[PDB]
RNA sequence: CGCGGGGUGGAGCAGCUCGGUAGCUCGCUGGGCUCAUAACCCAGAGGUCGCAGGUUCGAAUCCUGUCCCCGCUACCA
RNA sequence: GUUACGGCGGUCCAUAGCGGCAGGGAAACGCCCGGUCCCAUCCCGAACCCGGAAGCUAAGCCUGCCAGCGCCGAUGAUACUACCCAUCCGGGUGGAAAAGUAGGACACCGCCGAACAC
RNA sequence: CCGGGACCACCCGGUAAGCCUGAAUACUUCCCAGUGACCGAUAGCGGAUUAGUACCGUGAGGGAAUGGUGAAAAGUACCCCGGGAGGGGAGUGAAAGAGUACCUGAAACCGUGCGCUUACAAUCCGUCAGAGCCCUCGACGUGUCGUGGGGUGAUGGCGUGCCUUUUGAAGAAUGAGCCUGCGAGUCAGGGACAUGUCGCGAGGUUAACCCGGGUGGGGUAGCCGCAGCGAAAGCGAGUCUGAAUAGGGCGUAUCCACACAAGAGUGUGUGGUGUAGUGGUGUGUUCUGGACCCGAAGCGGAGUGAUCUACCCAUGGCCAGGGUGAAG
RNA sequence: UCAAACUCCGUGAUAGCUGGUUCUCCCCGAAAUGCAUUUAGGUGCAGCGUCGCAUGUUUCUUGCCGGAGGUAGAGCUACUGGAUGGCCGAUGGGCCCCACAGGGUUACUGACGUCAGCCAAACUCCGAAUGCCGGUAAGUCCAAGAGUGCGGCAGUGAGACGGCGGGGGAUAAGCUCCGUGCGUCGAGAGGGAAACAGCCCAGAUCGCCGGCUAAGGCCCCUAAGCGUGUGCUAAGUGGAAAAGGAUGUGCAGUCGCGAAGACAACCAGGAGGUUGGCUUAGAAGCAGCCACCCUUGAAAGAGUGCGUAAUAGCUCACUGGUCAAGUGAUUGUGCGCCGAUAAUGUAGCGGGGCUCAAGCACACCGCCGAAGCCGCGGCAGCCAACGUGUUGGCUGGGUAGGGGAGCGUCCUGCAUCCGGUGAAGCCGCCGAGUGAUCGAGUGGUGGAGGGUGUGGGAGUGAGAAUGCAGGCAUGAGUAGCGAUUAGGCAAGUGAGAACCUUGCCCGCCGAAAGACCAAGGGUUCCUGGGCCAGGCCAGUCCGCCCAGGGUGAGUCGGGACCUAAGGCGAGGCCG
RNA sequence: ACAAACCAGUGAGAAGCGACUGUUUACUAAAAACACAGGUCCGUGCGAAGUCGCAAGACGAUGUAUACGGACUGACGCCUGC
RNA sequence: ACUAUAACCAUCCUAAGGUAGCGAAAUUCCUUGUCGGGUAAGUUCCGACCUGCACGAAUGGCGUAACGACUUCUCAACUGUCUCAACCAUAGACUCGGCGAAAUUGCACUACGAGUAAAGAUGCUCGUUACGCGCGGCAGGACGAAAAGACCCCGGGACCUUCA
RNA sequence: AGUUUAACUGGGGCGGUUGCCUCCUAAAAUGUAACGGAGGCGCCCAAAGGUUCCCUCAACCUGGACGGCAAUCAGGUGUUGAGUGUAAGUGCACAAGGGAGCUUGACUGCGAGACGGACAUGUCGAGCAGGGACGAAAGUCGGGACUAGUGAUCCGGCACCUCUGAGUGGAAGGGGUGUCGCUCAACGGAUAAAAGGUACCCCGGGGAUAACAGGCUGAUCUUCCCCAAGAGUCCAUAUCGACGGGAUGGUUUGGCACCUCGAUGUCGGCUCGUCGCAUCCUGGGGCUGGAGCAGGUCCCAAGGGUUGGGCUGUUCGCCCAUUAAAGCGGCACGCGAGCUGGGUUUAGAACGUCGUGAGACAGUUCGGUCUCUAUCCGCCGCGCGCGUCAGAAGCUUGAGGAAACCUGUCCCUAGUACGAGAGGACCGGGACGGACGAACCUCUGGUAUACCAGUUGUCCCACCAGGGGCACGGCUGGAUAGCCACGUUCGGACAGGAUAACCGCUGAAAGCAUCUAAGCGGGAAACCUCUUCCAAGACCAGGCUUCUCACCCUCUAGGAGGGAUAAGGCCCCC
């Protein structure tokens, strides 16, 4: 016999590439995703792809607002 | 089969705790 | 070891999806020619390739299980 | 500063909702009156927009009443579980610990403005 | 007329279709004189020897092995055993433990003799403990003891060869009968990369070649460094992209201090410090080469073979005896 | 020798294949994964190792903090799907009013909805633990010999089993494929497991006739206990096994009854109605079935069964008594029983043997037990400290593999030394070194070149290649000693006779095993002599060895005569 | 016991294949395979065709279509269809 | 018109649809087809049927006398082929003397059982058995010797074929 | 003529697959394999892109002309279940879904920083400028809600460029920028260009990988078993025992691919066996729907026995006759250094079929080399040595082993029991037998290599005669011994003990009952004894007896060594 199947895509490598705290630089990805599971909010950005770049410097906090989880990031303060 | 079964049950054994190579 | 393969009016055969499936011959029905078949005329009549699913709006048509007589099935040591 | 108040926002956006049954119209929000003007309907001055102030809080909005429906929801226990012990017991230790359930939880916070107060 | 890298023009160079021409250059069958951080008899030529011999093959062709007495044969007269061989005495000799089987004379292998052990035992053959026996060295005292050493090993414990290749082998997977010899990362190159070391040093170095009976001295042609960016023209601590003073790429050896901009990750200017390569050589990898060694089946070139065998040609020979009984 | 001969050459053909690759020690130490591949047993790169350089704790562990997830689990009236039973009841099917519509009604189906209980890797209103990312504080910190970057050199890129989570498979495989800061083997010895790579303990620097331990064990084999206490087990369970069967036993209960006499036994009674009805020819306390009553009364069952053709008789359940207290039914557990069942020989404890436990459970006490740890001593590597080489700490299993340092051999430059008053080599003795190995220590043999130091260069180390050559073993004093005729006696010779010689017999061939030629061989012929090789034994013999001799042609066979096939082939043609 | 020993046919029936005698895999196959005579087809008009050869040249053949070569079939009989 | 088949018909396709003859065949899977013969009994054999998996007319078909070291079957005779084996001789084997190999070989004072193990053990475990050494014999094992498995696969060749 | 003709592959082939995307597997980061589970892609859109603005569905209810479940209309409920170009997932109702207007950013130059990462690929990207679109403006726009919709490099083409221009000016050609051309789909793409056969085969390798066997597993298979719906006149269990369930065994087909491919020889037969019992017969027994004969079923039992033939290579099977019975299996489907070699499984040839063909066929057919001196273990036999506490001898015991162990027919019991009859016994006695084995050779029979006779041919002994040699002892006919079977005789036992299944007794625990727990018995061809044989190497090396039961020498007389002897034995000899 034989199996109709036996195909399957390259993974992606999609997920949280930034968790919370840690400090990023601008244009950082947070966030590899397919949808807006995780949706942009304070100083980041939505790519083609529904990618979350940071737009600023800093720590990256997850947050919820109306619902949605939205990724921010939140200042730095320096000494 | 009689041979498999006691190279198995020999890994009920105080020494070997239950786990041997091959079970 | 295992694989493979078309179905449609009663019979035999066609027809691949612009949104219907149908058409041919034979058969059958009614009439006529004949004193009574064949050959002629038709109002001629006649089928859901079985169900499930389409991207379906809709599929004989396309895709899968089934629809199943199918040519080839062949482990060579 | 006080409002049965008008906006602009916020919350791990439902403890906030829905549905109650009884209420309000000070300014305001509103319905509401008309389409002459900007503007508008793939038709419609319904809407959008404009000009207005006849009457009405009926509705929206707002206030009070709530466990009726939904939402939240511990604790403890259980399941599951990393490590460990244990010669099958998936047994047991010390840690973490749900879901469901049950007990119980019914909007709040800020800024401005309005009328009044002052 | 030809060439100047299609081609055309200009310019330049040259003057084909005619010939000759030494030296510098390549090589060594052979001859002479020499050298070797070359071999030294399983090496070195195949061949130190009967060597392209013997031998193999029809043939082309393949293709061995075999060195050493001693300083001098003085090579053992003579006697004895013996058919002889071979030996023992005697002699030669420095030595016959140098006797044409001969320098030294290992191992495998074969024996002989002495000691210990072994015929009730299940043995990867040994190891550890160890009785008893034997030998030895010392001591004391006279044979028991020791800081002992050796050989044997009763007996007890433990114990599954080596290599290769494997997930894994004692492995009933491979290879090896044993000993002795031989038998596999080497060589060349201004090679490549890296590293070490030495020399010189913003320079380093020569190659060919010349002179030197040498390993030494000359030899600047080149090579690598010394400025990069760019497709390139080109520009140059800048350059490319680009409309850009607008950003980026590459580069400006590196570091220090300051100043100014920024805190998008730090940058920009100034000053200073000032950049380290190159050639020898060793080592490790690597390139081209047979490239660590052995190993195919097979491919090609040129030849040898039909004295085997297949077929054919020419010329000869052979087919007892007995039957059957065609045509005519 | 032929699906394309042989020989030489190309050629040292090439082989992703197999094999082999030679001395030592010190330190470190893998992989069997990913991606790609005319690729899958190869290779490149990455990963993993080593070395060097640079950086320096960045690594790693733990605590805390910030975070994202959608697994386990759970849930589904929270979606998609599945799906059980009810309830309602659309819907249809029928029926009746009977038309056609509209009606009621249903033996039925019965959607939707709802009540309750459920399921899912590709379902999720939910949702862990872990792990992961990041931060932070500490720890280790004379070390993990970490991490990162660069570069030199790699090897690996066939993995295995086991634990856990999973796929495929029959939720079989000592199966296969994955995952797992999981392990071990690989590449890891030692102890236990009887033996037994992957299980347990534990990671081997060396030595010791010292100690403590781990796992596992303490009757004898076999070191340590026929240990102590309380129970259990009767099956040698232990020292294999299922569904399931089962008055096994112990414990813990629970329930019914019970001296107002229980259960058991012994004595006496134990129904009428009535056949309660159907059904069979019948039905009755009893083929079979519907109901499953009442009544005298203790007790009487719609009868407990037998016996029964139906009945009877039989005893029953039940009632009363005689003695006289436990009795009966069940629940869970701890040990057990059966089920149990292969083939060389006990053979499913490793063995003996064990219940007078040496078995099981729970506690307790000691001990044995390793190359672990400790102790004493030695060595090495890394590091530190201090001093210009000692001490101390830590470490020291190791395959591929990397790095480092060395032994030995030969040839050599230089400098030295030894040697016919005996070098090398070989054999030994006595010894030495951490190792390859050493011996300017000794003797023996031997007879002429060697040693040392410092450098230089290597045909530099073999145990393996079904390696090459030589020599020698094992088999083994074994097979065989070569036909199908057959040898024997006497005498001789001679050192020696089965074999030679002579004679006599016997036997074999006799279209041959006789005689003659050719081809081929080449002196093998003859005489004399010899006997260490050869002859498959021996040998006085020989086709062997040595010497000498021997082959006479007009007519034989050939040339000088002839031509055949065929060959060479002047010139020539062709190329 | 008279073919005396030695020497010296076994025979019969039937089927398949191949007609036959022969040939063959030296060294595991002797056969139903090959060949065969016979047949058909095709080619060849002559230093033919075909073949060896670069060519010359040669065989074919000192032959000339009743011959030569190649292919298939394989005595003979009946046949050889589309 | 019983049934069975189908002389016959319809339809589709074809370049044409296999004629004669043969047929479980040297061809027939099913299959030891079925029937008959032979046999006490016959998967073989003979004859016949035709449902020809997958005959067929010069890759000739169907037959065929004669022929065959062909293949198959049957029968007579014959026999040690057998029931069922016995005996005799000879050559070896055996013994003595003499000469004197070989393949093989990691070793060796090379047991058996049940196990274990790279899953089939002389070599390990636990036991059992066994005085040491030979001679003739047998061949169960030493996964015995021989030949770097020819089958299979991988890799590479060679030769062969062809509309590569 | 040179070459190609892919790989993965639970051996290979055939089949299938090869790249990309989505999900699950996947173990809550990422990632993660399988010929694991499901699907999709090799496009489309000039709007289905951008922007501004607006809207919110599907479903359901109700009412409405055609109009119906469902077209379009109205109202209501409806927070999302619709729809999103297209697979799936993630998302999207704040809309990324629906509609309209304007448009071309489906731009140029660039890109901080990141993701992913063997490499090559790939992905996001704020932001600066240019010049634009939309928008009042903020702002958004470098294609699409996202993720697939694609192809490296070489080579060459086209357009543009203030690059280069082989002496110079040009040109050619080259170069840059943009872009095009490959189902190179085996999708990291050997060549621009390529299919097959080998049984004529070869080489290198592999147990990395199949066939045999082994091993594991045990789906399948086999042998049992649990429940018992039931069939069985009733009655579940005399017997069969469905649906279902649990296991044994490891013999079947298989799965795995663990040893072995520098060789583990294959089926079947022959020979030789050996083992197990899941027993075919014989033996013992329980139950029976067992009257008796005969059975059925179950239990115990492996001592022995378990035929010869036809067909087939066959195992198996069918058949023929028989039998007491014609067992099932293991031991490398036992056994090829023991045999065969008919088959399978080389090379030849042929048929059919497939293939253009070479060639192929778990299709057929005819034919077709079976090597080896036994070293070790083992086994069968036989010796040598030593020991068994002096040497020797005779006779022995029997631990412990080996062998053997079969069975029928007939008769009487008795035509009785039983039974309507048909028919027909148990138990117990007797005879005769088959097969197997041992011993023996009187018989019979075979053989007879120095017997006798006859006889053919030939040669010889001078010849006749008589004989001999040779011809298979020449052939024939006979044949004592020995060897032997076809022959003779004998054997297997009887009996006892302990037991299995089973039958029980006495009896409790448990006032009864109970084959048992204490006790006691019976009980089979199995077991032990018995019969035969070997046997004290029976290392506990035995026992009863008998014989010799005695000298010297040397070492320094310690413990030995040497010699000569006895009893006796050995060798030589017959």
């Amino acid at each position: 016999s034989s199996s109709r199947n036996g195909r399957d895509s390259a993974a992606q490598r999609l997920g949280v590439k930034r968790f919370g705290g840690q400090v990023v630089k601008a244009g950082e990805i947070l966030v590899r995703q397919r949808g807006t599971h995780f949706h942009p909010g304070v100083n980041v950005g939505r790519g083609g792809d529904d990618t979350l770049f940071a737009l600023a410097p800093g720590a990256v906090e997850f947050g919820a607002k109306r619902g949605r989880k939205t990724v921010n990031i939140v200042p730095v303060a320096r000494p | 089969a009689k041979r498999g079964r006691k190279k198995r049950d020999r890994k009920h054994s105080k020494a070997n705790h239950g786990k041997r190579p091959n079970a």
